[PDB]
């Protein structure tokens, strides 16, 4: 059969020693029946009073039958069981797959119950079936196989399934299997019958080790609804997405919507949730009703239309290259789509991540490129060729002068407005015949000019930026500004073009307008 | 053979480090590599009853078309017991004119690893798009890159090197992890031959070159002193940049005075307005200039303290680094002059190699780059067999201004 996986309890801990709750003579009867069958099948074994351990058991009738189901509470044993290597915590994103002529999912009936348990560990799996009549005491058992509900069952099962599957996989490279909990998904490019044939070889190979699965008659067929998706043998999409037509919206409704709207973005290009999100400002309760703004209904309405028309992503062709294309959808908003054949989208997506209170498009687009790259390596194990709306000259100019190291794969400029550029650049050397402002909230110039404005509610850092703003404000098309604020300096030297702070945006505004600006720092006192 | 029992620092448990996503190419490489190491029993697949994990990478060998498997045993080494006879750091190495580095990691693969420690060496070969479980393994032999491996092989090592060491004691030989640092002052030609001989003198018992196979030259390493602008005329701006740098540097060399220079800065003059220098100011600058000509006195290296390194991107393919243990108290300072990441990684390896050679330990780096970027590309340019520790930072535009 299958090689047993040795298990141990966490160091310095003893097995579970927890009382069996009182049961109904009815439930006792049920369990005894259930447990006897199990013993006859070898899944468990009566034990002697030699075993001091115990885990509770109770009877449950699931939704549809006047028959009884057995439940054993392993919370305690689990708190006491060693950690295992994580079960598949990572999953396949649809755009990563290669299409197949046929796909078939095989539900593995009685998974865990078909796998032996480490002899030495069985003792900790002890439970008891109370006796109906008092003076006549209860039945003690221990598990011989993976206890459903136990800590290591999933991991140990996955593990075993793999060893079992290996051989077959080798005798059948023309076949692909993705294990996932109890299901087994199998794709091939074999002709229908040819495929449906192997599906049957497999079942046999599995049945060889007692594992049972559903018959062609009873199998689930593509499309495969899985993890919020709709998988066809040749294409994919997010399952069905319908937007409500309510006239009254609560913070919670809006949150759900934005959330569903978010989901869609990975495949439906152009979804926008900016205006909806705005509706959440200042909200005081989940049940608070917010009225939609002219701009928010347009968006909802616009999105509704997008979702009406289904779209479907194609699969990955490992024989062809990956192309990633990125566009600015708005300030802070970026969109991209990865395709191999022109517009033949594998995936698409957005990026709003603003890293730092201040930024410029060159910095952000670059980060966009990094997120996409990371994503790709995870899905296709390679980086895509990029199609970017920025010129190398621009890129190089920014790159070359930014303190942080950065690197963008191979990219090709694409003239798809809007084009990202630097709205301005600080002069590298002080400007001749340009007035010089010494700011500290006020300024003093080489030309005698001054303004000592006094702000209220202002922070220490925010007061510094104000001075500069003043200087900028009042100066001509060329200015030399001298400050002692290393903070302001860094901000501006970073050359942001967008900011969370209004003040900063005002300055940026001034900055774009100027002809040449030279900013310099000097020690305080 | 007989395995020497190794244990983690008391109370500590094994590593459970996440594996960073790998490119198919690197994945294919590691598979090829591990499949053969398995056939030869160096490694074995493992079960779910092992929860530990260490990251593996694939890097290229310089001047070799083969891939090297690189296991990030950084967290493991940290939780591994110290070792209680040591082969201390030969101060004589830094002085040597020429030094070559050789990868001797293959030596370890002849010594078994204590059966009870093996579990902690678990590492995993990731699968593209998670379509498969991920091949899980653990070591049976001493693994390359673990701090225990050099220790446990010390004996067997000194043995094989006693002859060359006495039949050639003009050569200094330092071992650090998978590396062997061979130093001398012979001619670069003599060096290469004496080297080759040790290669076979090693082959005799059972070493491709490291750091491009290439050479090293520790004699020619020098500190990058803080420098000042030496210019024709001095404008108001020039002088402010000057005072600022000076003021900053004053915290290290308290002998720096700015008084006279700060006096030329009275009034709110036009930044471009040239300022002739007074006599006092002229002497002041000169003195400051003299003080900076050499590293501050009093800075000694403490074996019990971490060795820190900071890098600054200057531009045009130029970087500046500083190795210290305490703020402003630099043990060393240097310069280094493709793409940003490729450079940085070459620099990091360079600075690490120096740390090893000079002090016998790796520095803890502070890099000016975003994590995801580094994680993404570092293995594409990396060639060392060791991995320094690192963290990521936001370089203050002033510090850069104050260097180079
Ligand atoms: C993740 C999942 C449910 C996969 C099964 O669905 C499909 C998977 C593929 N193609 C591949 S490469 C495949 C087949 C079995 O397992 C894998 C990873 C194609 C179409 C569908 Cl409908």
């Amino acid at each position: 059969p299958i090689e047993t996986v040795p298990v141990k309890l966490k160091p310095g801990m003893d097995g579970p020693k927890v009382k069996q709750w009182p049961l109904t003579e009815e439930k006792i009867k049920a369990l005894v029946e259930i447990c006897t069958e199990m013993e006859k099948e070898g899944k468990i074994s009566k034990i002697g009073p030699e075993n001091p351990y115990n885990t509770p058991v109770f009877a449950i009738k699931k939704k549809d039958s006047t028959k009884w189901r057995k439940l054993v509470d392993f919370r305690e044993l689990n708190k006491r069981t060693q950690d295992f290597w994580e079960v598949q915590l990572g999953i396949p994103h649809p755009a990563g797959l290669k299409k197949k002529k046929s796909a078939t999912v095989l539900d593995v009936g009685d998974a865990y119950f078909s796998v032996p348990l480490d002899e030495d560990f069985r003792k900790y799996t002890a439970f008891t079936i109370p006796s109906i009549n008092n003076e006549t005491p209860g039945i003690r058992y221990q598990y011989n196989v993976l206890p459903q509900g136990w800590k290591g069952s999933p991991a140990i099962f996955q593990s075993s399934m793999t060893k079992i599957l290996e051989p077959f996989r080798k005798q059948n490279p023309d076949i692909v299997i993705y294990q996932y909990m109890d299901d087994l998904y199998v794709g091939s490019d074999l002709e229908i019958g040819q495929h449906r044939t192997k599906i049957e070889e497999l079942r046999q190979h599995l049945l060889r080790w007692g594992l049972t699965t559903p018959d062609k008659k009873h199998q689930k067929e593509p499309p495969f609804l899985w993890m919020g998706y709709e998988l066809h043998p040749d294409k994919w999409t997010v399952q069905p997405i319908v937007l409500p037509e309510k006239d009254s919206w609560t913070v919670n409704d809006i949150q759900k919507l934005v959330g569903k709207l978010n989901w869609a973005s990975q495949i439906y290009p152009g979804i926008k949730v900016r205006q909806l999100c705005k509706l959440l400002r200042g909200t005081k309760a989940l049940t608070e009703v917010i009225p939609l703004t002219e701009e928010a209904e347009l968006e909802l309405a616009e999105n509704r239309e997008i979702l009406k028309e289904p779209v479907h992503g194609v699969y990955y062709d490992p024989s062809k290259d990956l192309i990633a294309e990125i566009q600015k959808q708005g300030q802070g908003q970026w969109t991209y789509q990865i395709y191999q054949e022109p517009f033949k989208n594998l995936k698409t997506g957005k990026y709003a991540r603003m890293r730092g209170a201040h930024t410029n498009d060159v910095k952000q687009l670059t980060e966009a490129v990094q997120k996409i790259t990371t994503e790709s390596i995870v899905i296709w194990g390679k980086t895509p060729k990029f199609k970017l709306p920025i010129q190398k000259e621009t890129w190089e100019t920014w790159w070359t002068e930014y303190w942080q190291a950065t690197w963008i794969p191979e990219w090709e400029f694409v003239n798809t407005p809007p084009l990202v550029k630097l709205w301005y650049q600080l002069e590298k050397e002080p400007i001749v015949g340009a007035e010089t402002f010494y700011v500290d909230a006020g300024y003093v110039t080489n030309r005698g000019r001054q303004k000592v404005v006094t702000l209220t509610d202002t922070t220490n850092q925010k007061t510094e930026l104000q001075a500069i703003y003043l200087a900028l404000q009042d100066s001509g098309l060329e200015v030399n500004i001298v400050t002692d604020s290393q903070y302001a300096l860094g901000i501006i030297q970073a050359q942001p073009d967008q900011s969370e702070s209004e003040l900063v945006n005002q300055i940026i505004e001034q900055l774009i307008k100027k002809e040449k600006v030279y900013l310099a720092w000097v020690p305080a006192h | 053979i007989e395995t020497v029992p190794v244990k983690l620092k008391p109370g500590m448990d094994g590593p459970k480090v996440k594996q960073w996503p790998l490119t198919e190419e690197k994945i294919k490489a590691l598979v090829e590599i591990c499949t053969e190491m398995e056939k030869e029993g160096k490694i074995s697949k493992i079960g779910p009853e092992n929860p530990y994990n260490t990251p593996v990478f694939a890097i290229k060998k310089k001047d070799s078309t083969k891939w090297r498997k690189l296991v990030d045993f950084r967290e493991l080494n940290k939780r591994t017991q110290d070792f209680w006879l040591g082969i201390p750091h030969p101060a004589g190495l830094k002085k040597k004119k020429s030094a070559t580095v050789l990868d001797v990691g293959d030596a370890y693969f002849s010594v078994p690893l204590d059966e009870d420690f093996r579990k902690y060496t678990a590492f995993t070969i990731p699968s593209i798009n998670n379509e498969t479980p991920g091949i899980r393994y653990q070591y049976n032999v001493l693994p390359q890159g673990w701090k225990g491996s050099p220790a446990i092989f010390q004996s067997s090592m000194t043995k094989i090197l006693e002859p060359f060491r006495k039949q050639n004691p003009d050569i200094v030989i330092y071992q650090y992890m998978d590396d062997l640092y061979v130093g001398s002052d012979l001619e670069i030609g003599q060096h290469r031959t004496k080297i080759e001989e040790l290669r076979q003198h090693l082959l005799r018992w059972g070493p491709p070159f490291l750091w491009m196979g290439y050479e090293l030259h520790p004699d020619k390493w020098t500190v990058q002193p803080i420098v000042l602008p030496e210019k024709d005329s001095w404008t108001v701006n020039d002088i402010q940049k000057l005072v600022g740098k000076l003021n900053w540097a004053s915290q290290i060399y308290p002998g720096i005075k700015v008084r006279q220079l700060c006096k030329l800065l009275r009034g709110t003059k036009a930044l471009t307005e040239v300022i002739p220098l007074t006599e006092e100011a002229e002497l002041e600058l000169a003195e400051n200039r003299e003080i900076l000509k050499e590293p501050v006195h009093g800075v000694y290296y403490d074996p019990s303290k971490d060795l820190i390194a900071e890098i600054q991107k200057q531009g045009q393919g130029q970087w500046t680094y500083q190795i210290y243990q305490e703020p402003f108290k630099n043990l060393k300072t240097g310069k280094y002059a493709t793409n940003d990441v490729k450079q940085l990684t070459e620099a990091v390896q360079k600075i690490t190699t120096e740390s090893i050679v000079i002090w016998g330990k790796t520095p803890k780096f502070k890099l000016p780059i975003q994590k995801e970027t580094w994680e993404t590309w570092w293995t594409e340019y990396w060639q060392a067999t060791w991995i320094p520790e690192w963290e990521f930072v936001n370089t203050p535009p002033l510090v850069k201004l104050w260097y180079q």
